[PDB]
């Protein structure tokens, strides 16, 4: 739905799955599959687990498709604070000037 | 050993508001200390407090004020009749006769 169609094939398009949570088994048979298919699409995805409880298994599994999908593990949303400047840094990396 | 009493001191590490510490402090050391006190244990689940609360005492040096961890968790400081335990109290506290 976000990614329907690409109206801008030379920008580079970037999301950032950011979590805190699990998700019950059943629920995550196709994340595989989904995230596959956003980098056909060469839309990145950067996870930002925070907490605990944030679903690392599903975080690594993205980490896995592509090396651009770096991810951030932070103790707490706090942490977004210091972590800013270097995930602002490393999105702006990611992306072509005019 | 028991695993009832041994989930009290995994608290350290599964919580949100004790997370908040770790980049400060390395809850591991205090984890052991709280399964061997809770082998020491004659009690309750209230065996694993003393490690918690020095947990978060040591936090509190270092910077973070868990404000939240009395909640979470199933502990409580002991506090004279009728005063309620509180993180970061001023020190000049108000008595009446005070100026």
């Amino acid at each position: 739905q976000i990614f329907s169609k690409i109206d801008r094939p030379e920008a580079s398009r970037i999301a950032l799955l950011l979590m805190a949570s699990q998700e019950p088994q059943r629920m995550s048979r196709n994340f595989v599959r989904y995230v596959q298919g956003l980098k056909k699409k060469k839309v990145i995805v950067i996870p930002v687990g925070i907490g605990p409880h944030a679903n690392l298994k599903q975080i690594r599994l993205i980490e896995k498709q592509a090396p651009e999908n770096k991810a951030f593990v932070l103790s707490s949303v706090d942490e977004l604070e210091q972590q800013r400047d270097e995930i602002v840094s490393y999105l702006c990396d990611l992306a072509p000037e005019a | 050993m028991q695993k009832g009493l041994w989930e009290q001191c995994q608290l350290l590490k599964s919580t949100s508001v004790f997370a908040r510490c770790h980049p400060l402090v390395d809850p591991e050391p205090f984890v052991a200390l709280c399964e061997k006190t809770l082998c020491e244990c004659a009690g309750g689940l209230e065996c694993a407090c003393p490690a918690l609360l020095e947990y978060a005492r040591t936090c509190a040096q270092e910077g973070m004020v868990l404000y939240g961890w009395t909640d979470h968790s199933a502990c409580s400081p002991v506090c004279p009749a009728g005063m309620e335990y509180r993180q970061c109290v001023s020190p000049c506290a108000r008595t009446c006769q005070s100026l």
